[PDB]
RNA sequence: GGAUAGUGGCCUACCAUGGUUUCAACGGGUAACGGGGAAUAAGGGUUCGAUUCCGGAGAGGGAGCCUGAGAAACGGCUACCACAUCCAAGGAAGGCAGCAGGCGCGCAAAUUACCCAAUCCUAAUUCAGGGAGGUAGUGACAAUAAAUAACGAUACAGGGCCCAUUCGGGUCUUGUAAUUGGAAUGAGUACAAUGUAAAUACCUUAACGAGGAACAAUUGGAGGGCAAGUCUGGUGCCAGCAGCC
């Protein structure tokens, strides 16, 4: 799907790890439901 | 639109793809004929699992039936002519325990190699593919021609191809040209 | 912290200009004369990728 | 030398087209593509016919080459040739000039637009003239 | 009886009260056109089939109808609904789910190219016409074949053997070497001819085109499943990786 991305987030890690998971909340362009993707390596949510 | 042209593929991912003893086996039996890669082997099992799923189908049913022996002759005459089988195997019970290795000791590098002047058979496969092997008033660049156990016997080199007698380089006449000033 | 951190600290070390692998055929008769012919010596199962043994 | 040796096998007599069918079967050895004007050239004295009532085409050198294997058409006389062999094919052969028409876009556009003009559209060219004095 | 080309509740009038159904009628859904087939592959199956052939349907949505052997036709007409044009404000013209192309919609798909030369079709018809259809362009949807290197000489090693007189003479072979030297070919490139309707591409070929820095092969991985490091530098529950643990 496409979308055009709203929210940086920091999303918490369940409980055996710890870390800020560096997600995108982003409407849908398709429907218009917002839902919340993942930005997938290092330092790419200063890239999106 | 006209008609559907028919495409089918030769080759067969194996089904679990790491494996130590398929991973040796393969590599061995490419380094042995000098293959390019694992697909060469993969195709050469898939030829070998078609004929055996005929092989079990005209088996499997009844014996002095025209179907079971005019398929079961066809096939062996088939693959004598390759040389797959030889003069003395034509039982369509020796065929179902084939060995990928035969087809592969059939190949025109691997033939290059055994009938002389190929010198270690990676020679012969870069021989075949530069133009220089013709079976017999025919070229062919393909080292998987499958020889034909008649073909075998006037295989040589080129009219054309240094090697031959017609063309005298490429590269030599460059080094004539160059040492013409002495 | 913040994103991108370790990647923009991380000393890099650039790659080796070094011969290339002889690519095709040529690979596969290198990986046969280093495997089935001149392998390192074997104490129970061969050490494809071993260190300093 | 070269000595290109030519063979006209597979022959068909057609008296109906006032035709010798034939597959010519060229060997090249230390050349190669004998031009088809030399082909109907070397294939005259084979007939004994005139080189403009003989036609060959699709010759395809052979995979490593030193052989071409074509289709050769031979005709009884010219006329003959110039009634049933198809206009490009006579042109290739330079008896007959290609007609150099419109292209197709400009020939389709023009009856399209004289399909709105009723007739010969002279009574109208006499009004878009006298409607100019308005 | 009417109507139909004709059979028929097809329609009309007059009669009888019938007909379908737990062997699933009827109603609802289908991101359902059916089939020939397709993918997977012990056998049995499961999933799919808008799409190269056959059949059915529709030409923005319903309905109507003329012409004709044939149509309820839509690159025919008429009306209404929707949306839309040009207008000199009185009027006029619309129907790409044909080809190409543009919007839009989207995760998601090409050139507003050339030609009747082949395949055929139509016509008063050997000639005319055909975006049927073919040809080239875009094109890693798939599918086939298979380049990216081969060969010796020179210095080191090792491995079968004569006696292991410590000898090793190494007399054969498996390699390692930034040492080395000639032969090979297309990948390109281009007279030519071939191809073609004309061309391009292939096929074949003059002349040129290989030396490590190249004519340079990537993509995903190295705890396990799962082939492959208990090797260096960095980070230090962070950044992150991690289909699952």
């Amino acid at each position: 799907a496409k979308g055009i991305v709203l929210e940086k987030l920091g999303i918490e890690s369940k409980q055996p790890n710890s870390a800020i998971r560096k997600c995108v909340r982003v409407q849908l362009i398709k429907n218009g439901k917002k839902v919340t993707a993942f930005v997938p390596n290092d330092g790419c949510l200063n890239f999106v | 639109p006209r008609a559907p042209r028919t495409y089918s593929k030769t080759y067969s991912t194996p089904k679990r793809p790491y494996e130590s003893s398929r991973l040796d086996a393969e590599l061995k039996l490419a380094g042995e004929f000098g293959l390019k890669n694992k697909r060469e082997i993969y195709r050469i099992s898939f030829q070998l699992s078609k004929i055996r799923r005929a092989a079990r189908d005209l088996l499997t049913r009844d014996e002095k039936d025209p179907k079971r022996l005019f398929e079961g002759n066809a096939l062996i005459r088939r693959l004598v002519r390759v040389g797959v089988l030889s003069e003395d195997k034509k039982k369509l019970d020796y065929v179902l325990a084939l060995k990928v290795e035969d087809f592969l000791e059939r190949r025109l590098q691997t033939q290059v190699y055994k009938l002389g002047l190929a010198k270690s058979v990676h020679h012969a496969r870069v021989l075949i593919t530069q133009r220089h092997i013709a079976v017999g008033k025919q070229i062919v660049n393909i080292p998987s021609f499958m020889v034909r156990l008649d073909s075998e016997k006037h295989i040589d080199f080129a009219p054309t191809s240094p090697f031959g007698g017609a063309r005298p380089g490429r590269v030599a006449r460059r080094n004539a040209a160059r040492k013409a000033e002495a | 912290a913040r994103a991108g951190k370790v990647k923009s600290q991380t000393p890099k070390v650039e790659k080796t200009e070094k011969p290339k692998k002889p690519k095709g055929r040529a690979y596969k008769r290198l990986l046969y004369t280093r495997r089935f012919v001149n392998v390192t010596l074997v104490n129970g199962k061969r050490r494809m990728n071993p260190g300093p043994s | 030398s070269d000595a290109v040796t030519i063979r006209t096998r597979k022959v068909i007599s057609n008296p109906l087209l006032a035709r010798k069918q034939f597959v010519v079967d060229v060997l090249h050895p230390n050349r190669a593509n004998v031009s088809k004007d030399e082909l109907r050239e070397k294939l005259a004295e084979v007939y004994k016919a005139e080189k403009d009532a003989v036609s060959v085409f699709g010759f395809r050198t052979q995979f490593g080459g030193g052989k071409s294997v074509g289709f050769g058409l031979v005709y009884n006389s010219v006329a003959e040739a110039k009634k049933f062999e198809p206009t490009y094919r006579l042109v290739r052969y330079g008896l007959a000039e290609k007609v150099e028409k419109a292209s197709r876009q400009q020939r389709k556009q023009k009856k399209n637009r004289d399909k709105k003009i009723f007739g010969t559209g002279k009574r109208l060219a006499k009004k878009v003239a006298r409607r100019n004095a308005d």
